[PDB]
């Protein structure tokens, strides 16, 4: 919506993408977080003994 | 791995980094050269190339 002012909806994504970093580093058990993963080989795969 | 366009199934031995390492052998990125042999590592293990 034009009629909107877009600075306030500005900061309001700022802190929900701050929101989203803290869910993404935060949730973790044990250092496997299945998250946040290093794709320098674009192949990483974890895996559960089944 | 697909040898042509359709995809495949195979099955491979896996070498450990570390009994590579252990016999000097050259890296550069995703390749080893222990010896005359070559490997190269696909997604995690090391495996005859």
């Amino acid at each position: 919506e034009d009629g909107v002012d877009k600075a306030k909806i500005q900061e309001e994504i700022t802190q929900l993408k701050d929101q989203l970093t803290s869910i993404a580093d935060a949730a973790s058990f044990s250092g496997e977080n299945w998250l946040q993963a290093d794709l320098s080989g674009g192949a990483v795969t974890k895996s559960v003994v089944g | 791995v697909n040898t042509n366009g359709v995809e495949s199934q195979h099955t491979v031995a896996a070498y450990s980094l570390e009994s590579l390492t252990e016999a000097g052998a050259e890296f550069q990125g995703n390749y080893a050269l222990q010896g005359g042999n070559s490997y190269v590592k696909v997604e995690n293990v090391w495996v005859r190339a």
